[PDB]
């Protein structure tokens, strides 16, 4: 993605303050709650019948940590999102059959999780930069679909 | 929201499909899978090759449902309730997909009904497919 | 469709906004212009600079339309019909942009109501803004 | 845009049988008729109150041929639609204030006009290559927006 250096500096600065374990569990859980159809991939996760069943579910929480852990590493490679996510792009396509649109949904839920968390600190310009980031990841993850 | 002209226009176009709905439905699915490969994430269990029987068969299913839609243009919600339930609670196809298929069906129709696929008929079917799509995703959340 | 809890959730979250509606509306706007630059194409006659009072003036309007829809949660189509007419026939804003602003509004709210912006509330607000957008684009064709 | 040579070979070959005049006239007319809000940019074209008012309006038409004419040329730059449309990008953004989404809408109406006109000949595969084309154009035209 083409980020300003004050943009990439902005992304990176804030990201340094996020707790990936709990932000991952929070963004994944919120995705399942707000876009319930996304639950289609998680029947083996158990009870997702309520916002608390979802949010406090240890599998949901543990999966969020992995997605975000993964997201966090693409962050070190803003200049090569595609190669970064190439094998994960194939895994999601070829093996999990995840509609890439799910990637965009999560990006947005992520953006709202950040706001919620950083408050005033997630400024108009900070958001605009993250919007760029989440869009690049969604596209990088969708790259190898065929 | 379908106007009397829109409905009249969909019955016309659709009536001329007649016997080929099945054929057109499967072609629409085939164009979609090729034009929008991400749509394939929903039929991992179908053989998606050209002239596949699953596709062929599914094409008819969709076709037929469209026909029932046209027949109950004024009570789609009720005519399509079971299908909405199905898509919203079991299938859970991402709403953005309804648009790709609708488009595919428009192309399919254009390509088979030259004379009847008028700017006005085009506008109408578009609105039609849009409302069918809305009805199918109305119970998602 | 908004369930009793959706409504309760939007009456509560919006209740907290209370006073900052206009202020929040303006921020939502600024968030949209910056993140989704394509949105600027509708406001060529505006000053889009940080703190422009054109933006402040417009944010307030938006926020009051929202406040009004909330107050008429049970009759949103009628409450906002004038606004639908307007967007449908004069502004003619591509429907896609409603989704972008709605997102910016959710961001804005999340940013100001850390305590009330719960998964449940987030969910209800999202459906709420979607029905508002739906109402507003219902007369486009 | 990533086109196969069989993809490009097929694009090229049908494009060769296009009467840009009437196909551009038809495409833009349908746009105005199917997605009536796109008319907001053409009040000066006159009467657009009916599909015939629209279809038969000489401005629509000439504007259609003009648009389709520029489409034609990018075809000569399938490898650089980006730089091919840079100026038109700035113009549509900077001057005409055209929401780039309209470009997507047009591409889809186009695809529909081609089908209509080529019937049987505009095959699932020919459509698929074209879909790649009009999406690349929309993106190239949307390129310089800021
Ligand atoms: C947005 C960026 C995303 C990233 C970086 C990401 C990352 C990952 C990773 C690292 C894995 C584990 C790979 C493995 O087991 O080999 C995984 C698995 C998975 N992902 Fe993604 N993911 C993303 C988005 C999504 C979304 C949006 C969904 C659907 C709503 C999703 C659905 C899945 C599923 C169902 C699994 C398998 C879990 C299991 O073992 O049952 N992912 N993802
Ligand atoms: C015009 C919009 C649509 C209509 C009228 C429609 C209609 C139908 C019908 C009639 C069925 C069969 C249920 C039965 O077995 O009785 C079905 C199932 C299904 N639809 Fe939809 N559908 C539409 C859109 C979509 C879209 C856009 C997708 C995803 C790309 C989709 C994916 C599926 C799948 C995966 C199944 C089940 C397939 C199987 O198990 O054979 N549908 N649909
Ligand atoms: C839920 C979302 C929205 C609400 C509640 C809303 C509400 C309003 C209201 C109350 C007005 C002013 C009417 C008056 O002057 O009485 C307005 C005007 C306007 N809106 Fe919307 N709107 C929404 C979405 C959008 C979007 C997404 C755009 C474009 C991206 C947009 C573009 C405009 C424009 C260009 C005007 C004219 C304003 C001026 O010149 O001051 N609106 N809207
Ligand atoms: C999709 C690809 C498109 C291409 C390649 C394209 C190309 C062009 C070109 C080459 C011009 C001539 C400008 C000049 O030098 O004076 C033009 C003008 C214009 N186009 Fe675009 N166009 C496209 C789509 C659209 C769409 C979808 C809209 C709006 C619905 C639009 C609205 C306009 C307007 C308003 C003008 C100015 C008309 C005038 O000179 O009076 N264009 N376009």
């Amino acid at each position: 993605v083409h980020l300003t250096p004050e943009e990439k500096s902005a992304v990176t600065a804030l990201w340094g303050k996020v707790n990936v374990d709990e932000v991952g569990g929070e963004a994944l859980g919120r995705l399942l709650v707000v876009y319930p159809w996304t639950q289609r991939f998680f029947e083996s996760f158990g009870d997702l019948s309520t916002p608390d069943a979802v949010m406090g579910n240890p599998k949901v929480k543990a999966h969020g940590k992995k997605v975000l852990g993964a997201f966090s590493d693409g962050l070190a490679h803003l200049d090569n999102l595609k190669g970064t996510f190439a094998t994960l792009s194939e895994l999601h396509c070829d093996k999990l059959h995840v509609d890439p649109e799910n990637f965009r949904l999560l990006g947005n839920v992520l953006v709202c999780v950040l706001a919620h968390h950083f408050g005033k600190e997630f400024t108009p310009p900070v958001q605009a930069a993250y919007q760029k980031v989440v869009a690049g990841v969604a596209n990088a993850l969708a790259h190898k679909y065929h | 929201v379908l106007s009397p002209a829109d409905k009249t226009n969909v019955k016309a176009a659709w009536g001329k499909v007649g016997a080929h709905a099945g054929e057109y439905g499967a072609e629409a699915l085939e164009r979609m899978f090729l034009s929008f490969p991400t749509t394939k994430t929903y039929f991992p269990h179908f053989d998606l090759s050209h002239g596949s029987a699953q596709v062929k068969g599914h094409g008819k299913k969709v076709a037929d449902a469209l026909t029932n839609a046209v027949a109950h243009v004024d009570d789609m919600p009720n005519a399509l309730s079971a299908l909405s339930d199905l898509h919203a609670h079991k299938l859970r196809v991402d709403p953005v997909n309804f648009k790709l298929l609708s488009h595919c069906l428009l192309v399919t129709l254009a390509a088979h009904l030259p004379a009847e696929f008028t700017p006005a008929v085009h506008a109408s079917l578009d609105k039609f497919l849009a409302s069918v799509s809305t009805v199918l995703t109305s119970k998602y959340r």
